[PDB]
RNA sequence: AGUAGAAACAAGGCC
RNA sequence: GGCCUGCU
């Protein structure tokens, strides 16, 4: 039968049906005669729109050829022909411009005259009754319908019929050659009935070729086929089979359960080997302040001139000499860079402007203290294979350091008191409800209590410091650049104060991994003489570079005034990390808060203004050779916000472990207090699980020292 | 005119004609997302070291006929070097702030009727009023509740129809909507946005956001009515509770 | 005196002073270089933790594989994978037994999804090991590769938009003699069967950063495009059976997690009467991921799709048959360096197989010696067990299946058990009349574990009394304890944008302040800090200032222009109104009625050049990968004004040679716009079909002149123009 | 009703230091936002400085910015300021206030009920 | 040298 | 010496 389609219709509208044909995704071989019936129908569509145009009147003008012109608007629009979303597009566009009703099936036609839809549909039946049929399918329509049928008979309602007589004399010839063409074909015992109206699919994904070998390999050890392994699983049904392995398998496999009592938790042992020595990026204990009594804020001012106006401050320079050696650097890079980066300022002091950021000359002494041109330059392995002292890189557990007791003494000073403020915060919106002046009363407190606080200088200090670092090395990733540790505070007085701690030079900062490290070299003033505790010092060059007289009954002191120098490095990560210091505030202060709740919800009252003031409780913040020492819940803020502080100071992967594995054992110590009858499976396992991550950390060590400290004062 | 006029010149050149002809309207979302860039790890780390760089952010080409390219001292605001893998040029966060002092005015007025949500909230707060804080222990517990005080009662997909019948009344295909509280909501929000000229997706994302009902499990004690959870974390507390009534009420 | 915060412990209970014990204000451990060595160490550990299995050749990939299932029973303590298949099906029998429907029901809304998923929902993923080019590429990027080249191949089924249909093509390309690629530097290159089955069954390795809570790093996989349909699918049945089981705590969030355990406490501790003790084990499993054999996943799913039409067996079922002959990348390489000659050398980790041994530490080259001979064709065959959490909600059926084995229906017992399981890690309430009768429960859960290949981790787990407790870093004493220190990683500035950042930020500090107990107080001090770092980090300060930025003087005068300056946005330079009470308002609207017209009509202009909105899915949706979690997204509530624009891309792909990919984008991107103009609604509903662009683009064209001219600007002279153009545009197709 | 005092007014040299003071009764205090504004002689009086109930939003002159600090006690119900490096021409009596809404933006700043005994040269 | 820690950075590539 | 890139 497809031979007629082959022979007579036009190649658009053959694959025009072809299109449809795929659109609701039937076979063409199984059933054509729907193919030739419906390619018939789209074909009197065309056939009946085209042909006809209009002009600006009504009345149709038909031409049968449209000549060159504007004057090319077709008289009726097809719908049919095009896929379903797009008969629904055009169908929703025709009703909203046109303002008509939107039809619930799909139309085949639209007119302007009468400004409506035509459905088309010619079928094998006499009209008379697939009018009236298709008219009870479609509710309520005002959309005119027309239909022919072969014999040549045509009907409408409203005996409307909307165009030229003369092309429904062509619609009915067109008809009677279908007709009697098959009738040279001989189609007709099955033409007037072939559609039936079937939809049905049955959905088929089936496991062959490859994919089927790989599913016979991926079963049991002693099954041949997923045939008969999924055979197996429909017949199989619980027998009793966990019990009988249960009873065969050996009894060594146990979870039996150690009891935990106060004499079975040993101290952790701490790693032996060299002291600890220092990590940080800047002097915390031993810093020295250069003031000049400006009334700018933190962010206000220009670096440069500001550190260059401190400097001027004091008087007594010397020319540097060497101290302490770095032991393992050149030293005389660091005096000449301390001497180049004075007379740098000065060269900055006469001229015109002080510039906001200064760059530095890249002398081969600065060459070697940022490490310039080390990294072994890239090259392919099939060019270097026979070089003996190719090898991996170093990848060993890091060298084992003992504790020291500088640390203590350094965590010990970072949680005292100072005769300045810190921290100047933000606005906030004025507070309208009562619970609101709560929580302003409450964080008045809290600053009240913090902000002469070491450990908010620190943060304050590191803020700053990895701001204007990893901002430099953004901006200046090629060129050297001075910035001065700047922090500003405000005295008792009230009177707003600058201080400037040293500066510091930042290298090449080509940063692209988080990882990649920037290089810089640090210079701080200081009083501290490093002649007492070297091995805390041991990457650092400590130079002397002057003599501070500062007012003391003992005549004057006339200390001198050293300078810490040495090259340290950072990363994107690190400097990111370093400059969110000031949630350490949060921490430390949301515990606080977290214990004044969960007092006040016992008295129904809240409880702060007399825990702040009265300084009648106390909790255990330390530990003096007399006994256990408690302090005011002022001294707890201040104890926390000093071990958020040095926990963003000196993070590091045996923290986060540590910290870890030893909040497991706490956890546990803290059941056994509460008489809960605690047990563990392997307590020796957990107990290697802490001490590995202590290996070199100064504050990880202390940590555990003070886990250690905590056993022996509890567990009794 | 345009839009065919920009199609032709697409289609004239080879590659973009290959791409027009084989790709099939299916395929549309994927071709769409076919991009190199990675999605970023670490927003925080790149938003602090990009914008100490000059031309951190991106704008359309268009930026370049509306804002000049330097201020007055001569900081410049935009660069003609395109983006990696679009037409939009870098350009520096001063052309924002330009934009908000020298750049092109209109009418805001219909914003407020399209951000209805955060509007309401607004009027909402503004009349409530507070009451003394209590402190005592509050048993939270922790039940499912609405959030989304403007839920119209329609799901997602239930919504979704409206949303597009509001906005994009032609591709809604063979969907009429039959509930009649339907019918009123596509009535009242196509007269009230008939001339909005904002976006058609955000327009229809904030009438997904208020019309379709939303739930999360939360801890709470006492309220359970959608004004109050809010607001929920004004009203309860830990060891403390405050006494509100939103100005809806 | 020596301050010692710890000893705050013996006054403050630990779980009530916990948040200390959290360092979490410092920079977290990341990886710096390859991560070959934890890939092939994790290699050999699933390996050796399964040696006593048996030896196979694969007839296809030609690679070994170790098959442990029904292997001999455990003799130690030590971590085992040998699962014995009876004691699985009969476990998974007793799950049915006790939810009747379960897998019947799951099984049904399962093969809905699947014979009504679209080929679209792939592209709603993180990276996927794209093999066209043997790396990691967005999900979208990867699914266009490979069926570019599916339809390069003659494999065109795809182009029915069904994803049921691409998985049937991905199967059919198994059984092709000949495949072909792209590469550049273009070049057409020819993948034989066996090849492309490796390429289509392995694993991309990398290192996981940003991991907090231990000294060591590990390894994660990511696979390819061919087998994540099937994994969805898979995924799909295992959440739609755990919705149905209240002792699953994996498909629901952390509020869920914490009403379930309490739920699951009380009723222990509540139902025990005085003669029965109580006993909690916070238990963590040792090789979780490592100790589970897809095999028997492949088992538990045949099992659960019993009675089903057979192309949904087989459907779910190809799976773990790709995971039971899954390979593993061993990763980027290995970097030497050479301190003589002063150079450093990068070899990639296919050379493993073949390059001398003198390179190698004694560790790393015990590890090569121990790999290569499951190394094929530059990958290392990984049948025993799975590598990283791929089938995580399967992991937590057996879990489930395991404590629901112990409802003393089956303990036939005085003893019995009971608690949630969320994958690696659990709580297991167990009550018996005496302590005897808790030593033997304990006991015979910790065997009936290993003859699951779980192992219990007896390190990193104690059991106490009942009262106290741990699950996912939750402290539960008497009722759960906030910790606070969770969450203190996004407390900073997001990254998204200026305005996405202040309302993340600010919803930040309100979710917390409602789920995390967050105090008034602590909450003012996290605002006022949020805004400090916000200016700090966008460069807008008050304005009234005398900061010097390079963004200060454009600041400063709109500061000076502005008249009523309370209702210029803290990124312009302005006021902060935030409080307690406006945490959950967007600025704009808290500050809409203090803005002058003009800065309003300015600021909210729809022509700014700086908005740019893609799709539904993207307008106020940020993913924030949270600190020890999964990635997660959160809706923020935003205002589109001009500071929500997008930042710059990476921009270093103009020096590889993968520069055309760009290109294609643009022309890609280009094309969407123009149909985007053409179909509006593109965007927020994707549009289905099977015709191509030109023809909707064009017969829109047509239809939209037609009307927009019978009520419109267009006019008969351009309607005109219009139809011939389309008609030029159509011969153009033509040729 | 309104009563406000001063204090601390006395002459001092240029480049010197001073703190003043006030005090408050009859309402209350922690409720009322404060400004001062000062007469210059043969000058119409101007604001000085302003500052809300929480004691938080404070703005200055334009003149006077990083010289001037203000800082009110509403447990003494007290009212100081802090003048420091004071230029020659800030001789001048200065006035207490007492604005009407509790915030400090909204509407124009200027005084409203006060008296300034309190001078200073 | 330095940062850092089971492997890396101490710029890369292209002419 | 000149130019390109900074999660590809």
């Amino acid at each position: 039968m497809e031979d007629f389609v082959r022979q007579c219709f036009n190649p658009m509208i053959v694959e025009l049906a072809e299109k449809a044909m795929k659109e609701y995704g039937e076979d063409l071989k199984i059933e054509t005669n729907k193919f030739a019936a419906i390619c018939t129908h789209l074909e009197v569509c065309f056939m009946y729109s085209d042909f006809h145009f209009i002009n600006e009147r009504g009345e149709s003008i038909i031409v049968e050829s449209g000549d060159p012109n504007a004057l090319l608007k077709h008289r009726f629009e097809i719908i049919e022909g095009r896929d379903r979303t797009m008969a629904w597009t055009v169908v929703n566009s025709i009703c909203n411009t046109t303002g008509a009703e939107k039809p619930k099936f799909l139309p085949d036609l639209y007119d302007y005259k009468e400004n409506r839809f035509i459905e088309i549909g010619v079928t094998r039946r006499e009209v008379h009754i697939y009018y009236l049929e298709k008219a009870n399918k479609i509710k309520s329509e005002k959309t005119h319908i027309h239909i022919f049928s072969f014999t040549g008979e045509e009907m409408a309602t409203k005996a409307d019929y909307t165009l030229d007589e003369e092309s429904r004399a062509r619609i009915k010839t067109r008809l009677f050659t279908i007709r009697q063409e098959m009738a040279s074909r001989g189609l007709w015992d099955s033409f007037r009935q072939s559609e039936r109206g079937e939809e049905t699919i049955e959905e088929r994904f089936e496991i062959t070729g490859t994919m089927r070998r790989l599913a016979d390999q991926s079963l049991p050890p002693n099954f041949s086929s997923l045939e008969n392994f999924r055979a197996y699983v429909d017949g199989f049904e619980p027998n009793g089979y966990i019990e009988g392995k249960l009873s065969q398998m050996s009894k060594e496999v146990n979870a039996r359960i150690e009891p935990f009592l106060k004499t079975t938790p040993r101290p952790l042992r701490l790693p032996d080997g060299p002291p600890c020595s220092q990590r940080s990026k800047f002097l915390l204990m031993d810093a020295l302040k250069l003031s000049i009594e400006d009334p700018s804020h933190e962010g206000e001012g220009i670096p440069l001139y500001d550190a260059i106006k401190c400097m001027r401050t004091f008087f007594g320079w010397k020319e540097p000499n060497v101290v302490k050696p770095h032991e393992k650097g050149i030293n005389p890079n660091y005096l000449l860079a301390w001497k180049q980066v004075l007379a740098e300022l000065q060269d900055i002091e006469n001229e015109e402007k002080i510039p906001k950021t200064k760059n530095m000359k890249k002398t081969s002494q600065l060459k070697w203290a940022l490490g310039e041109n080390m990294a072994p330059e890239k090259v392919d392995f099939d060019d270097c294979k026979d070089v003996s002292d190719l090898k991996q890189y170093d990848s060993d557990e890091p060298e084992l350091r003992s504790l020291a007791s500088w640390i203590q003494s350094e965590f010990n000073k970072a949680c005292e008191l100072t005769d300045s403020s810190w921290i100047e915060l933000d606005e906030i919106g004025e507070d309208v409800a009562p619970i609101e002046h709560i929580a302003s009363m409450r964080r008045n407190y809290f600053t009240a209590e913090v902000s002469h606080c070491r450990a908010t200088e620190y943060i304050m200090k590191g803020v700053y410091i990895n701001t204007a670092l990893l901002n430099a090395s953004c901006a200046a990733m090629d060129d050297f650049q001075l910035i001065p540790m700047i922090s500003k505070c405000r005295t008792k007085e009230g009177r707003r104060k600058t201080n400037l701690y040293g500066f510091i030079i930042k290298g090449r900062s080509h940063l692209r991994n988080d990882t990649d490290v920037v290089n810089f070299v640090s210079m701080e003033f200081s009083l501290t003489d490093p002649r007492l505790e070297p091995h805390k010092w041991e990457k650092y060059c400590v130079l002397e570079i002057g003599d501070m007289l500062l007012r003391s009954a003992i005549g004057q002191v006339s200390r001198p005034m050293f300078l810490y120098v040495r090259t340290n490095g950072t990363s994107k990560i690190k400097m990111k990390w370093g400059m969110e210091m000031r949630r350490c505030l949060l921490q430390s202060l949301q515990q606080i808060e977290s214990m004044i709740e969960a007092e006040s919800s016992v008295k129904e009252k809240d409880m702060t203004k007399e825990f702040f003031e009265n300084k009648s409780e106390t909790w255990p913040i330390g530990e003096s050779p007399k006994g256990v020492e408690e302090g005011s819940i002022g001294k707890v803020c201040r104890t926390l916000l000093a071990k958020s502080v040095f926990n963003s100071l000196y993070a590091s992967p045996q923290l986060e472990g540590f910290s870890a594995e030893s909040r497991k054992l706490l956890l546990i110590v803290q059941a056994l207090r509460d008489n809960l009858e605690p047990g563990t499976f392997d307590l020796g396992g957990l107990y290697e699980a802490i001490e590995e991550c202590l290996i070199n950390d100064p504050w990880v060590l202390l940590n555990a020292s003070w886990f250690n400290s905590f056993l022996t004062h509890a567990l009794r | 005119m345009e839009r065919i006029k920009e199609l032709r010149d697409l289609m004239s050149q080879s590659r973009t004609r290959e791409i027009l002809t084989k790709t099939t309207v299916d395929h549309m979302a994927i071709i769409k997302k076919y991009t190199s860039g990675r999605q970023e790890k670490n927003p925080a780390l790149r938003m602090k070291w990009m914008m100490a760089m000059k031309y951190p952010i991106t704008a359309d080409k268009r930026i370049m006929e509306m804002i000049p390219e330097r201020n007055e001292q001569g900081q410049t605001l935009w660069s003609k070097t395109n983006d990696a893998g679009s037409d939009r040029v870098m350009v520096s966060p001063l052309a924002v702030t330009w934009w908000n002092r020298n750049g092109p005015t209109t009418s805001a007025v219909h914003y407020p009727k399209i951000y209805k949500t955060y509007f309401e909230k607004v009027e909402r707060l503004k009349h409530g009023t507070f009451g003394p804080v209590h402190f005592r222990n509050q048993v939270k517990i922790r039940r499912r509740v609405d959030i989304n005080p403007g839920h119209a009662d329609l799901s997602a997909k239930e919504a979704q129809d409206v949303i597009m019948e509001v906005v994009f009344p032609n591709e809604v295909g063979a969907r009429i909507l039959t509930s009649e509280s339907q019918l009123t909501i596509t009535k009242e929000k196509k007269e009230e946005l008939q001339d909005c000229k904002i976006s058609p997706l955000m327009v229809a994302y904030m009438l997904e956001r208020e019309l379709v009902r939303k739930t999360r499990f939360l801890p709470v004690a006492g309220g359970t009515s959608s004004v109050y959870i809010e607001v929920l974390h004004l009203t309860q507390g830990t060891c403390w509770e405050q006494m509100y009534t939103p100005g809806g009420e | 005196m020596d301050v010692n915060p710890t000893l705050l412990f013996l006054k403050v209970p630990a779980q009530n002073a916990i948040s200390t014990t959290f360092p979490y204000t410092g920079d977290p451990p990341y990886s710096h270089g390859t991560g070959t060595g934890y890939t092939m160490d994790t290699v050999n550990r699933t390996h050796q933790y399964s040696e006593k299995g048996r030896w196979t050749t694969n007839t296809e990939t030609g690679a070994p594989q170790l098959n442990p299932i029904d292997g001999p029973l455990p003799e130690d303590n030590e971590p085992s994978g040998y699962a014995q298949t009876d004691c699985v099906l009969e476990a998974m029998a007793f799950l049915e037994e006790s939810h009747p429907g379960i897998f019947e029901n799951s099984c049904l809304e399962t093969m809905e999804v699947v014979q009504q998923t679209r080929v679209d929902k792939l592209t709603q993923g993180r990276q996927t090991y794209d093999w066209t080019l043997n790396r990691n590429q967005p999900a979208a990027t990867a699914l266009a590769n490979t069926i570019e080249v599916f339809r390069s191949n003659g494999l065109t089924a795809n182009e029915s938009g069904r994803l049921i249909d691409f998985l049937k093509d991905v199967m059919e390309s198994m059984d092709k003699e000949e495949m072909e690629i792209t590469t550049h530097f273009k070049k057409k290159q020819r993948l034989n069967k066996r090849s492309y089955l490796i390429r289509a069954l392995t694993l991309n390795t990398m290192t996981k950063d940003a991991e907090r809570g231990k000294l060591k790093r590990r390894a994660i996989a990511t696979p390819g495009m061919q087998i994540r349909g099937f994994v969805y699918f898979v995924e799909t049945l295992a959440r739609s059976i755990c919705e149905k089981l209240e002792q699953s705590g994996l498909p629901v969030g952390g509020n869920e997690k914490k009403a379930k355990l309490a739920n699951v406490v009380r009723k222990m501790m509540t139902n025990s009467q005085d003669t029965e003790l109580s006993f909690t084990i916070t238990g963590d499993n040792t090789k979780w991921n490592e100790n589970q054999n897809p095999r028997m996943f492949l088992a538990m799913i045949t099992y659960i799709t019993r009675n089903q039409p057979e192309w949904f067996r087989n459907v779910l079922s190809i799976a773990p048959i790709m995971f039971s002959n899954k390979m593993a990348r061993l990763g980027k390489g290995y970097m030497f360096e050479s301190k003589s000659m002063k150079l450093r050398t990068q070899i990639p980790a296919e050379m493993l197989a073949s390059i001398d041994l003198k390179y190698f530490n004694d560790s790393t080259r015990k590890k090569i010696e121990k790999i290569r001979p499951l190394l094929i064709d530059g990958t290392a065959s990984l049948s025993p067990g799975m590598m990283m959490g791929m089938f995580n909600m399967l992991s937590t059926v057996l879990g489930v299946s395991i404590l629901n084995l112990g409802q003393k229906r089956y303990t036939k017992t005085t003893y019995w058990w009971d608690g949630l399981q969320s994958s690696d890690d659990f709580a297991l309430i167990v009550n018996a009349p005496n302590h005897e009768g808790i030593q033997a429960g304990v006991d015979r859960f910790y065997r009936t574990c290993k003859l699951l290949g779980i192992n219990m981790s007896k390190k990193k787990s104690y059991i106490n009394r009942t009262g106290t407790f741990e699950f996912t870093s939750f402290f539960y004493r008497y009722g759960f304890v906030a910790n606070f220190s969770m969450e203190l990683p996004s407390f900073g500035v997001s990254g998204i944008n200026e305005s996405a950042d202040m309302s993340i930020g600010v919803t930040v500090i309100k979710n917390n302040m409602i789920n995390n107990d967050l105090g008034p107080a602590t909450a003012q001090m996290a605002l006022q800090l949020f805004i400090k770092d916000y200016r700090y980090t966008y460069r807008c300060h008050r304005g009234d200032t005398q900061i010097q930025t390079r963004r200060s003087f454009e600041i400063k005068k709109l500061w000076e222009q502005t008249r009523s300056k309370a209702g210029l946005l803290v990124s312009d330079g302005g006021p902060n109104l935030y409080n307690i009470r406006n945490l959950h308002i967007p600025e704009v609207c808290l500050k809409w009625e203090l803005m002058d017209e003009d800065y309003q009509g300015r600021l909210c202009n729809p022509l700014n050049p700086f908005v740019s909105h893609k799709e539904i899915e993207s307008v106020n949706n940020a993913v924030m990968m949270p600190a020890h979690g999964p990635a997660k997204n959160m809706e923020y509530d935003a205002v589109a004004t001009t500071h929500s624009w997008i930042p710059k891309r990476n921009r270093s792909i103009l020096n590889t040679s993968q520069r055309g990919i760009l290109e294609d984008e643009q022309m890609y991107q280009k094309c969407c716009n123009l149909f985007e103009k053409f179909f509006p609604s593109s965007s927020y509903r994707r549009p289905v079909g099977i015709s191509s662009m030109v023809e909707a683009m064009v017969s829109r064209a047509r239809i939209d002149a037609r009307i927009d001219f019978e009520s419109g600007r267009i006019k008969k002279e351009e309607f005109a123009e219009i139809m011939k153009i389309c008609s030029t545009i159509e011969e153009l197709r033509r040729q | 009703q309104v009563q406000l005092q001063e204090s601390g007014g006395g002459m001092v040299q240029p480049g010197g230091s001073l703190r003043l003071s006030c005090l408050a009764s009859g309402f209350t205090f922690s409720n009322y936002a404060m400004t001062w504004v000062r007469q210059a002689p043969g000058k119409g009086p101007e604001w000085v400085s302003m500052v809300s109930n929480n004691g938080a939003d404070t703005t200055y002159t334009d003149s006077v910015k990083g010289r001037f600090t203000i800082s009110r006690d509403n447990a003494k119900n007290t009212l100081y300021l802090r003048m420091n490096n004071v230029k020659p021409e800030d001789s001048a009596v200065y006035y207490c206030a007492k604005r009407r809404y509790g915030g400090i933006w909204t509407g124009q700043p200027t005084d409203y009920d006060y008296l300034g005994q309190g001078t200073v040269t």
